[PDB]
RNA sequence: AAGGUAUGUAUCAAGCUUACAAGUUAUGUAUUUACUGACCU
RNA sequence: CGCUUCUCGGCCUUUUGGCUAAGAUCAAGUGUAGUAUCUGUUCAUCAGUUUAAUAUCUGA
């Protein structure tokens, strides 16, 4: 899985206005979400409303 | 997610600046400070240069920023060797 | 250079040992230490070239890639007629900082 | 490190005549180093106009050396009963005056 | 469902609307602050 | 002439209004070689030293 820099020591020490400081990071959220995407997008729980994505 | 309690930030921001333009609004910030309190103390010696210094005019002594300025009103009492000019000013007290 | 006031040059005779520039200094001038106008090759002394220092840098002392040149307004000058401009002494500059 | 020199005091002393004395994340905004607790410490510390930091009474004296025998630490609670307040002042007059109290 | 991809102006038709009423130089120093050299991994 | 009141002008706090949990949080720089500038600071008559000239030493 994940190795890769979320202690990320001094990060490059940027500025951070404020939404990007105390927010949530949305990024393993959604992988996550990604990753059970057969299970949690199954075609058969309630089979009435479905709507494809454009493109 | 809290819609409501994430800690907000408004669509087209262009963010918080890096440190060359903080500490250059900070030196703006700062000049406008200590003109508007030598203009509170109404100090009729207090000059800025062809290139944003400071000068005490009787004293004729530069400065570099503010504060080099405004902790000039100690020392080197020219500031009260006016009392000479002001014999030649007039005669008497 | 010009930088560091406290280097000092070789200035012996100058061979036809053609000198070199690391990759760090590419493109620099030797003595007035610009990037534009390369005109005249830098010929190096034969004390400064020998064996262990064949293809060094003239400036840093490192590996050396390109060959090195003087400015038009080194050559106008003609301080190029003058000795082998091989920087010799590390003095008080990438020494306390290798210190450090 | 704290070490707060002169140039720094005297913009210190303009902030607070502009800004106020509730308002000092504003007033450190300004001065490259510091925070506003450290804004806090000295303008109570030291450039507070209403400290008294010179003139070593004789009444305040045999007031403190009485009144740093009632509660022997503690020159935080002792310092507004003398109100040479600095809390630090009263400290060096105590040692001064133990110092002289022994020679 | 709202809570995020702003809103506020200035010109250019269908949507909708009636099909109507109608002739004082200065020193020595403790000492910051500024400034220089395309100085530097 | 003097006294009190009234009205017009010469005018010396006017910051965007109020309330919440001061509404809420935040704010890293190096090393090297050199200069400039404040603050602190202090400034009896020969002889030779020295300096463009001046200003230390020694002398009574
Ligand atoms: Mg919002
Ligand atoms: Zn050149
Ligand atoms: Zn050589
Ligand atoms: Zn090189």
């Amino acid at each position: 899985w994940e190795k890769a820099s979320g202690f990320e020591e001094s990060m490059k020490w940027k500025k951070l206005t404020n939404a990007q400081r105390s927010g949530l990071n949305q990024i393993p959220n959604r992988r996550f979400t990604l990753w059970w995407s057969p299970t949690i997008n199954r075609a058969n729980v309630y089979v009435g409303f479905q709507v494809q994505l454009d493109l | 997610m809290d819609f409501q309690h994430r800690p907000g930030g408004k669509t087209g921001s262009g963010g918080v600046a890096s440190s060359s333009e903080s500490n250059r609004d900070r030196r703006e910030r700062l000049r406008q400070l200590a003109l508007e309190t030598i203009d509170i103390n109404k100090d009729p010696y207090f000059m800025k240069n062809h290139l944003g210094s400071y000068e005490c005019k009787l004293c004729l002594t530069l400065h570099n920023n503010e504060g080099s300025y405004l902790a000039h009103t100690q020392g080197k009492k020219h500031q009260t060797n006016l009392a000479r000019r002001a014999a030649k000013e007039a005669k008497e007290a | 250079a010009k930088h560091h006031p406290d280097l000092i040059f070789c200035r012996k005779q100058a061979g036809v040992a053609i000198g070199r520039l690391c990759e760090k200094c590419d493109g620099k001038c030797v003595i007035c230490d610009s990037y534009v106008r390369p005109c005249t090759l830098v010929r190096i002394c034969d004390e400064c070239n020998y064996g262990s220092y064949q293809g060094r840098c003239v400036i840093c002392g490192g590996p050396g890639v390109s060959d090195a040149y003087y400015c038009k307004e080194c050559t106008i000058q003609e301080k190029d007629r003058d000795g082998c401009p091989k920087i010799v002494n590390l003095g008080s500059s990438k020494t306390d900082l290798f210190y450090e | 490190g704290g070490v707060w020199r002169n140039t720094e005091d005297e913009i210190l002393k303009a902030a607070v005549m502009k800004y106020g004395k509730n308002q000092w994340s504003r007033i450190a905004s300004l001065l490259h180093r510091k925070s506003a607790k450290q804004c806090k410490a000295r303008w109570y510390e030291w450039l507070d106009p209403s400290i008294k930091k010179t003139e070593w009474s004789r009444e305040e004296e045999e007031k403190l050396l009485h009144l740093a025998k009632l509660m022997p630490t503690q020159w935080r609670t002792i310092a507004p009963i003398i109100g040479r307040t600095a809390a630090q002042c009263l400290e060096h007059y105590e040692f001064l005056l133990d110092k002289a109290a022994q020679r």
